[PDB]
RNA sequence: GUAAACUCCUGAACCCGGGACGAAACCCCCGAGGAGGGGACUGACGGUACCGGGGUAAUAGCGCCGGCCAACUCCGUGCCAGCAGCCGCGGUAAUACGGAGGGCGCGAGCGUUACCCGGAUUCACUGGGCGUAAAGGGCGUGUAGGCGGCCUGGGGCGUCCCAUGUG
RNA sequence: GGGAGCAAACCGGAUUAGAUACCCGGGUAGUCCACGCCCUAAACGAUGCGCGCUAGGUCUCUGGGUCUCCUGGGGGCCGAAGCU
């Protein structure tokens, strides 16, 4: 079956493309304690109609793109920026690194 | 250190170094001897050892020790080098193989004739 | 009447004005190879007395086993603070599996299919000791619903 | 805050049977008490019963100990031996049936939740199923 | 090969009459009722108190030499005893019982388990009609250990059973000396055998 | 050291004769060139394996022998000659060097060098520690992350079970 | 900027085989203030932070309650169990 997941969009600039972010869980393969990491994949939205902070549902499609590999199944709801929040000031701290 | 510093730094790995860098991993070396002498031990002994600087085809350039009573090393004798340390003599890595090339065996021994190139006598 | 091997005779050492002057320790296990045991350290003078006087202090200290077609109730570790050991059950066929110390023990104890493992320190007069208090805490299935009982 | 309350009371009744205490509290807990029924079902303790302290709502473990002894040190066996908690909140623990933990050659229990309820190693591989190893006791 | 140097030397070495020859191990001595003491100038000094390693070292010196077998197949069935369910102690034991040099032995037919063992690779031997010159053979039940067609008429052969007459011969075995057959019934168990090693021992000493 | 010598027995080698399995199909006739039946040719290894017959007692070597590690004495040597994996041995009384006698362990092998895992629970998830042995940040504020109290309900991601495909 | 006392460096006295030191007489940065850096230490309890649990005896600091005692929060010593 075409393999789907749902996450976060969390970029919009793009033309009838956005950015979702998933995470997934799974335990240490030594250590046991379940952990989590995440994913950016390009979905196609030709109708423009997904913005940020949308959940949303993607499935593997046709190849959009050299990155765009899935599409927008449906939406699961708006309110999220709270997530958006995180995902910003994971990126504000890199600054923060490099001398 | 909590399962998720674990989950994070990790455990090291150990690693280890080669106390003989004959390199190849080779479990012999062909060398060509250059300075063939005698050299002092260490501390707590005495005694006039019977070593030889050898040049590798590894480009290399080191000494070994050669067992056993009396030999028959030059300034020219090729030889095989076997790798192994002498703990009395400072910087010495390597024995040298008895019974191969220039290498002669020791004369008159009788027991442990194979760890020094000796031919079962009549 | 039981069953005698040294596990280990040393010879410690005083100082003193002029010279040193020495004695002689001495590890000693007992058993009548079918239940009872005991260990006792004697220290002496001089050697042959000093395993003598193991052999009293070892007779004296006793342990019953619980025993079971030859291997034991349960695995136990048991740490004496210093020193660790670990006996593991194991099937007939097998075998005493075990360092010095701990085989003499279990091998004058009718004990003769067990797993074990020496770990933290492995001074032999401690492992002894750890030995002794391992088997001690070694519970029967009677043993236990006894307890668990209340009644 | 109390991280773990699980492991804490089994520590409560730990430190305690240790000084051989009549019986001692521990917070209230719907959960928490499947633990204690089992504990007590099995044999390790007499029993328990919800009290109250200052409105605070607790469980009243009742401790069950040996008989006393003969020699130096009249110390009274423990029943409980030995209580350790194995699933901790930072690193779970979930077991499947075909690897369930055999506490002690049976001579000991292994508690742990699951799909259909609070259950004992035994118990669980009755049903044939498995969940979060709570903890194992002997 | 098998220790083809001199025999009541090992006999001598475990304070233990090992039985490796035949009419003269009955005689007045394996070697020993004379000499029971190891060779070499010293040995007949104060004997050194054996070490856990010394102890269970020779006991396995003994079970070995027993059936004059390498040290190369010997561990081979220790291991393989090892392998399959049951008390590997025993269970060596048996499948170390197995060996036709040895059934050939203990059915009569040869003095000593080394004379079993020519005779056998000499094919004088037959396992169900069908001949077998190979000492190895790890015989199964129901065989049939039968001594060879040709080979019946011989002397030797005839004077071993000449021996066994009436005598009995092992409770996992039957002998039948008019059909000068014999037969492997089943493999023994612990008591069957009379072995003089421990062979708890010799589990120990396999683990270094 | 029953070791040998010696007596007896068996008979690897070598000789004599026989001597394959691997190969029934394409093909040929009947029947239809089909299904079914019957018939014939073809073997590099190979005069090989194996069988029967006759038949000679007919290669043993290497490591080790102070402790670990187990197998002891004599002599030569004299911090020289040499040993050595670690601890160490030898400076005229060495079971530690060399030879010998003897002994132990293997055996058509025995040792050596190299490299990997083990032992090493010595990177410790199983399964380690930080007052003085190596190890708590000089002290705070706080970002991400990690973790989280008591009661009820919905969902069922983790987790658990069954079936099936896959492995 | 300020500089009384003290005082590395420096000078002299003494001591000593020597005495760039301990002792003595002098003595300058510095020690003090403003503002800006430096960011180390036996920055030691050589003991990271938080929460619960497990005898008590005694000294002391601080708060509440009618108070030869009970109840909180600190600073010590001895010591249950236990740890080492
Ligand atoms: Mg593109
Ligand atoms: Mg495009
Ligand atoms: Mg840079
Ligand atoms: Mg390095
Ligand atoms: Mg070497
Ligand atoms: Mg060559
Ligand atoms: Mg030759
Ligand atoms: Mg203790
Ligand atoms: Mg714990
Ligand atoms: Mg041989
Ligand atoms: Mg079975
Ligand atoms: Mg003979
Ligand atoms: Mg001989
Ligand atoms: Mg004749
Ligand atoms: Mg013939
Ligand atoms: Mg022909
Ligand atoms: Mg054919
Ligand atoms: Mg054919
Ligand atoms: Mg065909
Ligand atoms: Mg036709
Ligand atoms: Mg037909
Ligand atoms: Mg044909
Ligand atoms: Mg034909
Ligand atoms: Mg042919
Ligand atoms: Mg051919
Ligand atoms: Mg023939
Ligand atoms: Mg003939
Ligand atoms: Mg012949
Ligand atoms: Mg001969
Ligand atoms: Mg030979
Ligand atoms: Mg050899
Ligand atoms: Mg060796
Ligand atoms: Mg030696
Ligand atoms: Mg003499
Ligand atoms: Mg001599
Ligand atoms: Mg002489
Ligand atoms: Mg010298
Ligand atoms: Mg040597
Ligand atoms: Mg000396
Ligand atoms: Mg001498
Ligand atoms: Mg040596
Ligand atoms: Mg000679
Ligand atoms: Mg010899
Ligand atoms: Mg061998
Ligand atoms: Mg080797
Ligand atoms: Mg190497
Ligand atoms: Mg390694
Ligand atoms: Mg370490
Ligand atoms: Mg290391
Ligand atoms: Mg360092
Ligand atoms: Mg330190
Ligand atoms: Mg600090
Ligand atoms: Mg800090
Ligand atoms: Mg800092
Ligand atoms: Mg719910
Ligand atoms: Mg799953
Ligand atoms: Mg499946
Ligand atoms: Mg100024
Ligand atoms: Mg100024
Ligand atoms: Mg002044
Ligand atoms: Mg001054
Ligand atoms: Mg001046
Ligand atoms: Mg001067
Ligand atoms: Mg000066
Ligand atoms: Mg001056
Ligand atoms: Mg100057
Ligand atoms: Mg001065
Ligand atoms: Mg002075
Ligand atoms: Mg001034
Ligand atoms: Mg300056
Ligand atoms: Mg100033
Ligand atoms: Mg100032
Ligand atoms: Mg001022
Ligand atoms: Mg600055
Ligand atoms: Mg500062
Ligand atoms: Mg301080
Ligand atoms: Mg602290
Ligand atoms: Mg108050
Ligand atoms: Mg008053
Ligand atoms: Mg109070
Ligand atoms: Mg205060
Ligand atoms: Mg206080
Ligand atoms: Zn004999």
């Amino acid at each position: 079956p075409k393999k789907v997941l749902t996450g976060v969009v969390v970029s919009d600039k793009m033309q009838k493309t956005v950015t979702v972010l998933v995470e997934r869980q799974f335990p240490h393969p030594l250590y046991g304690k379940v952990i989590k990491r995440s994913k950016k994949y390009l979905a196609h939205d030709p109708e423009e109609k997904y913005k940020l902070g949308d959940v949303v549902e993607i499935i593997e499609s046709r190849p959009i793109s050299k990155r765009k590999r899935f599409r927008v199944l449906r939406l699961v709801e708006s309110g999220r920026m709270d997530l958006v929040e995180k995902y910003l000031i994971r990126r504000q701290n890199y600054q923060s690194l490099s001398k | 250190p909590t399962i998720n510093q674990l989950v994070r730094k990790g455990r090291e790995k150990v690693r280890k170094k080669s106390k003989v860098p004959a390199l190849k991993g080779a479990p012999f070396r062909r060398g060509v001897c250059t300075v063939v002498r005698t050299v002092t031990p260490k501390k707590p002994n005495s005694a006039l050892r019977k070593v030889a600087k050898v040049r590798l085809t590894s480009g290399y350039e080191v000494t070994a020790y050669i067992p056993g009573e009396g030999h028959n090393l030059q300034e020219h004798s090729v030889v095989l080098i076997r790798g192994g340390r002498v703990k009395d003599l400072p910087g010495v890595r390597y024995h040298i193989v008895r019974g191969v090339y220039d290498a002669a065996g020791v004369k008159d021994r009788k027991k442990s004739r194979s760890k020094y190139g000796t031919k079962k006598p009549k | 009447d039981f069953e005698e091997k040294m596990i280990l005779i040393r010879r410690t050492a005083r100082m003193q004005a002029g010279g040193r002057r020495f004695r002689f320790g001495a590890l000693v296990v007992v058993g009548d190879r079918q239940g009872r045991v005991g260990l006792g350290f004697g220290k002496a003078p001089e050697v042959p007395l000093a395993v003598q006087k193991a052999g009293y202090y070892a007779r004296r200290n006793m342990v019953e086993v619980p025993l079971q077609n030859g291997t034991i109730p349960h695995e136990i570790e048991v740490e004496f603070g210093a020193s660790k050991i670990v006996l593991k059950p194991a099937a007939p066929g097998t075998g005493v599996i075990a360092g010095a110390v701990p085989r003499a023990i279990l091998e004058l104890a009718g004990v003769t299919d067990i797993l074990t493992k020496e770990l933290g320190s492995r001074n032999p007069i401690n492992i002894a000791y750890a030995t002794m208090e391992a088997l001690r805490q070694l519970r029967t299935k009677a043993d236990v619903e006894r307890l668990r009982k209340g009644e | 805050m109390l991280t773990d309350p699980i492991a804490d009371m089994l520590t409560r009744i730990r430190n305690a049977t240790r000084v051989y205490k009549e019986s001692t509290d521990v917070p209230a807990s719907r959960f928490k008490e499947e633990i204690l029924r089992i504990l007590a079902r099995e044999g390790f303790i007499k029993g328990y019963e919800r009290v109250d302290v200052d409105g605070k709502p607790y469980l009243r473990v009742y401790l069950k100990y040996g008989p006393r002894r003969q020699g130096p040190d009249p110390r009274p066996e423990q029943v409980i031996h030995h209580i350790r908690r194995i699933s901790k909140p930072g690193r779970r623990v979930y077991v499947g049936v075909k690897e369930i933990p055999r506490v002690r050659r049976g001579l000991g229990i292994a508690i742990l939740s699951t799909s259909k309820g609070v259950l004992t190693d035994r118990e669980a591989r009755k049903l044939g199923v498995g969940g979060e190893l709570i903890c194992e006791v002997w | 090969g098998r220790y083809i140097g001199p025999v009541c030397r090992l006999c001598r070495r475990e304070g233990v009459k090992l039985y490796l020859k035949g009419e003269r191990c009955y005689s007045p001595k394996c070697a020993m009722e004379r000499r029971p003491y190891p060779p070499g100038q010293h040995g007949q000094k104060r004997a050194r108190r054996p070490s856990d390693y010394a102890v269970r070292l020779r006991e396995k010196q003994k079970l070995r030499r027993i059936y004059g077998i390498s040290e190369r197949q010997f561990r081979n069935l220790f291991e393989e005893a090892s392998k399959k369910k049951g008390v590997t102690g025993s269970v060596f034991l048996g499948l170390l019982e197995s060996r036709l040099d040895n059934v050939v032995y203990r059915l009569g037919f040869a003095v000593s388990r080394r004379q079993a063992r020519q005779l056998v690779r000499h094919g004088h031997i037959t396992v169900n009609g069908r001949r077998v010159d190979l000492p190895s053979y790890r015989v199964r039940p129901g065989d049939e250990i039968a001594v060879a067609e040709k080979s019946r008429n011989l002397e030797l052969i005839r004077q071993n059973l000449e021996a066994m007459k009436g005598r009995k011969v092992g409770p996992w075995l039957s002998l039948d000396v008019e059909g000068m057959k014999g037969k492997f019934l089943r493999l023994p168990d612990r008591e069957d055998l009379a072995l003089p090693v421990n062979e708890q021992l010799v589990i120990e000493f396999y683990s270094r």
